[PDB]
């Protein structure tokens, strides 16, 4: 993309200045955490932040921030392509858009899918997990990772 | 602000958290992780306590009150039963890993993690698992560590980084594995890595020093006293047990050293425990050197100066300002001499006269924290002035503290602060010799000859205005530097320019009134500070007297035929062999010292003072403070036989057995109502401290705590019966716990901080108006000046550039906190801490020598030839030579001396 | 002791180009000098912190608080096996039981020749093809406890 004119200096002709580089961390949980990502990022230990000041007004090395995650921001260029109508209607919901989703350990096809918000968990395990696996009863799910 | 704690209305400042406005109110909730200086951070989890929404609001919700702002209309609830609760559970994470230490942990009695276990009302152990253990660290002679007592509080490495700027303590490690150390094992390399025994609110930092003497608190005798090792006057309470000196605890000063000390002044305080003080009067006969009693040793002094014609006095700046006055009565005003070099006179004269005459008000120490400049000029402020760094670091973070305020951000919380402003900080010029310790946080640091030094303060004075003297031969680039300093200073809503004494020139300390003098031209809000050598440099000075030259004349001449030296050494300020020989001349030397000195061996009667500890009596501060100290303990209630009075009560019995033939032991408000009525300028001293007859409610003030043991067998061995309890006639202080220590007394006198409840150094917040302010009833101590109302002229005496000439080697003074100051290196735990004696020198002067680094180079100075090696300095200018002042064989007056014939050995 | 090379110094440094604060280099020379030597020793605390004018108490705290930044000597390989929630229910306990038996040693020790390195990991983000494995760059996912001293015989 810096090849192509799409990073750097003058993107696009509009005179914007962008530059994007990649950190590669070392290995904590708590670095996820958005002000402790940030002290990461400022090559100290990740111990997080008390809030306020949010990031948003005083964050990395003292500047404004705004911490998102990847499937945000992956969300975002699809808003600005085709609209902010075709993002709203696409699932009647009160959360818009869609999720990345999906059903993990023992099931007969553990994945991930792009699902819109209001699938229930039921046909996410059956239709798309294909359900549990031979000989295996379901006990319990938890519906959004470790800390749920 | 309007705050609702439990029901109760409470009138209090907005502008603080809840938990500082809480403890300011009397009320009590338990906390680790905040303190007063280091501002809040959240870590400990302890201050819980309940908000509500409104009045009518009952599920509330935790909140922290350190993190939480006291506003208005704010409702709390401490004594909620999910709050208590919490905050017992706190406590109780905490004590799933800490050691079975209490009956061998020197923190015992005196630790805020007992405190606040009694506090939170947890007594009963449920856990039944494993604790995790730790190795421990070798941090020098004085920090012994036990990391296994740690509660992962992080007030070390906040105070240590964060405040105190020190760079090799942190936190290592992770989740309930963390650590805090240094790095590997060696000594703490800060200057106040001391104040960590108080910060720390577990046994995991304790003293060393006193560890190897330890007694428990309650078995201290405390009192409040000024410390001695420099001219900041720190208020310290030292505490003694059995008789010897056993530790120096902070005493809280809102004016002065509030919550901190330095190393020199914590740890240098051995020197009064030395087994070879004199501890009585001693005359010499011959070769026999007879003990006496007060009475026959002052009848035979006494028949000697009156069968002599001329007594001369020589001072010091050791000695209290009543015990020079003393001296000054005995042997005359006239005959009086101040016992310090011509040299340093001038330079200290020349101080007191910019600071009570120049028209520039002259800050606090705690007031330096709050200055937008500093330019230092000549003074190595870390190993002279210390707690002066200190202040010049805080200052120097005022930047970050403006920046987040302009942010609307708290002031208490720390954490978003020093986020905010990232380096940015407020402008600080160092000069010196050499590198100093304040280069990390200098903006720019000169290292400089001091006639280099001076000439670039003039330089600086005549570009802030042009009607200063103008200094010729100014290189281009350090015309763009003075220009860039010229910036910051005109710049700055409050500039500090901060010199002193111990640069060995007068021509800096005119620069820096020149400075200061352009500044106030301009209205801007400028202070000037001095650094002087000594705890009574200013109270000598203000004093006055002849130099020690002038006496050393006058005994080598015939003219002085009797000499009492009081509190001197007098090899510190003049040459060994001229002083060995004059007092050689003398036939009577009369020695009133408590330290053995080395001119003990000429001296004919020799009377055994009592120091600091021993003693009561005042010092005026670096910033003409006057201060009261008073005596910590009767060195004869265990030595019946020690005769070792306070200098000046020696004096006044002599002065009173000169004229009517008969001894008078007077008492301490006597000899003050005769030091305010014939000097007029120290007539301050009077309000320094309340007289002997001071009560609260009836009763003395209490030197020991309530619960002193030992009471009928601490003396046993001695003998069976108790003796009588000494009585002091001096001061408002009793020597025993029958007497007043109430945090709501009607005082600024404080031996020790205790409060039922709070047996830490945590205890002040109830000694205290407001948590981190001043005492409730003001701080002790009074300023013997206010700022004139017109100021000096310039100084037009610009000196020219520094010519290294062939042959001779200027002396460039190096200033070591740890061995500079003369009682403190006398201390025995001090000569690990102590540098190697090292003469330093410039590669090209050393390539010039053929000698390199580590090899011993020979040099005579005034007919003595001594051995040093050499230390390479790349800091150093040529044709300086670099010695260490205040060590052994080399005297602080040498600061600016030349030197011949260095060559290698 | 420690000298560093010129390669690790001139990469410190061009990490250091693209931050605002040097300092914030500090991981990423860590993990430069850590690529170099398979683990930092003692002496690299002190040379990066000189490097990046950052003491050498906060380095030490960053390589103590990272786990992926080895400060003691490791073997030449790492072997890092998932031990979360979803390789729990997989069964990394079987994959535990064989990498043990066939290396004869426990998590976080190193084999006597010195070839491995076994390390207990947190999630390594492929749970849906648990359980996981993570030799010294290679993720090994689908693991089966017969398929390890196969698996180890790959890395000499
Ligand atoms: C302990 C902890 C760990 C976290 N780890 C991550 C993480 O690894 N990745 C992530 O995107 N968010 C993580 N978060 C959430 C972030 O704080 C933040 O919400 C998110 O990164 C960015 O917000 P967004 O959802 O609008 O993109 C973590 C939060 C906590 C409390
Ligand atoms: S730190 Fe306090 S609670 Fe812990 S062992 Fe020492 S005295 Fe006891
Ligand atoms: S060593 Fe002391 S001050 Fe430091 S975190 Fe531990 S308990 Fe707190
Ligand atoms: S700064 Fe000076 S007065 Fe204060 S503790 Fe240190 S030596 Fe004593
Ligand atoms: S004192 Fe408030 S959380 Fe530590
Ligand atoms: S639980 Fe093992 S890869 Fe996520
Ligand atoms: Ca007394």
């Amino acid at each position: 993309a810096t090849e192509a004119g799409l990073l750097g200096k003058n993107i696009m002709g509009t005179g914007f200045d962008f530059e994007l580089f990649v950190h590669t961390g070392a290995g904590r949980y708590i670095c996820g955490e958005e002000t402790a990502l940030i002290n990461s990022l400022e090559g100290r230990r990740a111990n997080p932040r008390s809030k306020p000041p949010f990031p948003a007004t005083s964050g990395a090395w003292g500047k404004p921030t705004c911490v998102n995650n990847v499937e945000t921001l992956c969300n975002v260029p699809a808003i600005l392509a085709n609209g902010v109508e075709w993002y709203q209607n696409i699932s009647k919901s009160k959360d818009a858009g869609t999720k990345l989703m999906g059903f993990s350990g023992r099931v007969k096809n553990p994945g991930l899918w792009e699902l819109p918000f209001g699938t229930t968990a039921r046909e996410i395990l059956e239709d798309y997990a294909g359900g549990m696996r031979d000989g295996l009863k379901f006990k319990a799910w938890q519906p959004g990772g470790a800390g749920t | 602000a309007t705050i609702h704690v439990d029901g109760k209305e409470y009138e209090v400042n907005g502008a603080d958290n809840l938990l500082e406005a809480c403890l300011s109110l009397g009320l009590d909730i338990p906390y680790f992780c905040w303190h007063p200086a280091l501002g809040s951070v959240g870590a400990c989890r302890q201050c819980a306590v309940k908000q509500y929404q409104n009045a009518e609001d009952t599920r509330g919700r935790l909140v922290m009150s350190c993190m939480t702002p006291a506003s208005d209309g704010t409702f709390i609830s401490i004594d909620d039963e999910e709050a208590k609760q919490f905050r017992e559970s706190v406590v109780e994470w905490l004590m799933t890993n800490h050691p079975h230490d209490c009956p061998v942990c020197e923190e015992g009695g005196n630790c805020h993690l007992q405190d606040m276990t009694v506090m939170t009302g947890h007594s009963f152990r449920r856990y039944r698992f494993t604790k995790r253990t730790h190795r421990n660290q070798d941090l020098g002679p004085f920090i012994s560590h036990e990391m296994n007592r740690c509660i992962a509080c992080y007030r070390c490495v906040r105070y240590y980084k964060d405040y105190a700027g020190g760079t090799d303590l942190g936190v290592y490690g992770a989740h309930d594995n963390v650590y805090f150390g240094r790095p590997e094992d060696g000594t703490l390399e800060s200057e106040f890595s001391g104040n960590l025994v108080e910060i720390c609110p577990t046994g995991v930092f304790t003293d060393k020093t006193h560890s190897e003497r330890y007694n428990r608190k309650w078995d201290m005798q405390f009192a409040p006293s000024i410390c001695q090792q420099c001219s900041i006057g720190c208020n310290i309470s030292p505490g003694e047990r059995y008789g010897e000196l056993r530790r120096i605890e902070n005493r809280y000063n809102g004016t002065v050293n509030h919550y901190f000390l330095c190393d020199r002044g914590r740890f240098g305080y051995g020197y009064v425990n030395l087994k070879d003080r004199p501890r009585q009067p001693v005359q010499r006969r011959g070769d026999d050197f007879i003990t006496l009693n007060a009475e026959q040793a002052m009848q035979g002094a006494a028949d000697i100066l009156r069968q002599s014609k001329k007594v001369i006095g020589i001072g010091s700046p050791r000695a209290s300002v009543e015990s020079n006055f003393a001296l000054r009565e005995l042997v005359g005003e006239e005959n009086f001499y101040t016992g310090i070099a011509h040299g340093e006179q001038e330079r200290l004269q020349l101080a007191l006269k910019v600071l009570r005459e120049g028209g520039i008000y002259t800050p606090a120490l705690r007031e330096i924290e709050s200055y937008d400049a500093v330019l230092v000029l000549g003074e190595d402020v870390t190993q002279t002035g210390a707690r002066v760094a200190l202040a010049v670091r805080q200052a120097v973070k005022g930047k970050a503290r403006e920046m987040a305020a302009a942010q609307k951000v708290a002031d208490w919380q720390i954490a978003a602060i020093l986020n905010i402003g990232q380096r940015a900080k407020h402008p600080l010029f160092v000069t010196n010799v050499d590198d100093t310790r304040l280069d990390d946080i200098a903006a720019w640091t000169y290292r400089a000859p001091v006639e280099d030094q001076a000439r670039l303060g003039f330089a600086i004075a005549h570009a802030l205005d042009n009607s200063a003297p103008a200094v010729d031969g100014i290189e281009p680039e350090l015309q763009s530097k003075i220009d860039v300093i010229v910036q910051a200073l005109a710049g700055a809503k409050k500039p500090l320019i901060i010199s002193g004494t111990n640069a060995g020139s007068l021509e800096v300390i005119q620069a820096a009134a020149n400075v200061a003098k352009a500044l106030k031209g301009r209205g801007a809000d400028v202070g000037i500070t001095m650094i002087a050598r000594s705890v009574n440099s200013m109270g000598l000075g203000i004093m006055g007297g002849g130099s020690l030259e002038e006496a050393l004349t006058e005994l080598e001449t015939g003219r002085a035929d009797a000499v009492v030296v009081l509190e001197n050494d007098l090899h510190r300020h003049a040459s060994a062999t001229r002083v060995n020989a004059a007092l050689a001349k003398a036939p009577l030397v009369m020695v009133v010292d408590h330290q053995r000195t080395a001119i003990m061996e000429n001296a004919h009667l020799v009377l055994s003072a009592a120091s600091f500890a021993e003693s009561d009596g005042t010092v005026i501060n670096n910033e003409g403070r006057a201060q009261r100290f008073f005596q910590v303990y009767d060195p004869a209630y265990y030595d019946s036989k020690t005769v070792m009075l306070e200098s000046w009560r020696w004096l006044h019995s002599l002065h009173s057995t000169l004229l009517s033939r008969e001894v008078d032991w007077t008492q301490l408000d006597h000899v003050i109502d005769a030091v305010v009525a014939k000097i007029p300028e120290l007539a301050g001293i009077k309000d320094a401290a309340p007289d002997a007859t001071f009560r609260i409610r009836g009763q003395k003030l209490a030197r020991e705590p309530h619960r002193y043991s030992g009471r009928t067998a601490m003396r046993a061995n001695i003998s069976v019966h108790e003796p009588r309890q000494p009585q002091d006639i001096d001061t408002m202080f009793t020597f025993s716990m029958e007497g007043n220590n109430q945090p709501t007394a009607h005082r600024s006198q404080v031996p020790f901080a205790w409060a039922p409840g709070w047996n830490s150094p945590q205890a002040w917040n109830k000694f205290q108006d407001e948590v981190g302010g001043k005492l409730r009833f003001g701080d002790p101590g009074v300023r013997l000046f206010e700022t004139s109302e017109n100021g000096l002229d310039y100084f037009t005496s610009v000196p020219a550039r520094f010519q290294p000439q062939d042959g001779k080697w200027r002396i460039a003074p190096y200033y070591h906190l740890f061995g500079s100051d003369e009682l403190s290196q006398r201390a025995p735990v001090f000569q690990s801490r102590m540098p190697q004696p090292y003469i330093k020198l410039n590669p090209a002067d050393a390539a010039k020598l053929g000698v390199n680094a580590g090899t011993r180079v020979s040099f005579s100075y005034d007919g003595n030839t001594v051995t040093l090696p050499v230390e390479i300095a790349e800091g150093l200018t040529a044709g300086q030579v670099g010695l260490p002042m205040g060590m052994s064989g080399i005297a602080p007056v040498l600061a600016g001396a030349h030197l011949e014939d260095l060559k290698e050995a | 002791a420690f000298e560093l090379s010129a390669a690790e110094r001139e990469a410190i440094e061009h990490e250091m180009h693209h931050y605002e604060d040097p300092r914030a280099a500090s991981i990423e020379a860590l993990k430069i000098v850590q690529k170099q030597r398979g683990w930092v020793p003692d002496g690299a605390i002190h040379a990066i912190a000189d490097v990046l004018g950052i003491p050498a108490s906060d380095v030490e705290g960053v390589a103590t608080f990272y786990s992926q930044i080895f400060r003691q000597p490791v073997g030449r390989h790492v072997i890092r096996y998932c031990d979360s929630v979803v390789c729990h229910i997989n069964g990394y306990q079987g994959i535990q039981a064989a990498l043990e038996k066939k290396l004869n040693i426990k998590p976080g020790q190193t084999t006597f020749d010195g070839r491995f390195t076994l390390l207990p990991t947190c999630c390594l983000g492929n749970c849906d093809k648990g359980p996981n494995m993570m030799i010294d760059e290679d993720t090994h996912a689908h693991l089966t406890p017969e398929a390890i001293p196969e698996l180890l015989e790959r890395y000499k």
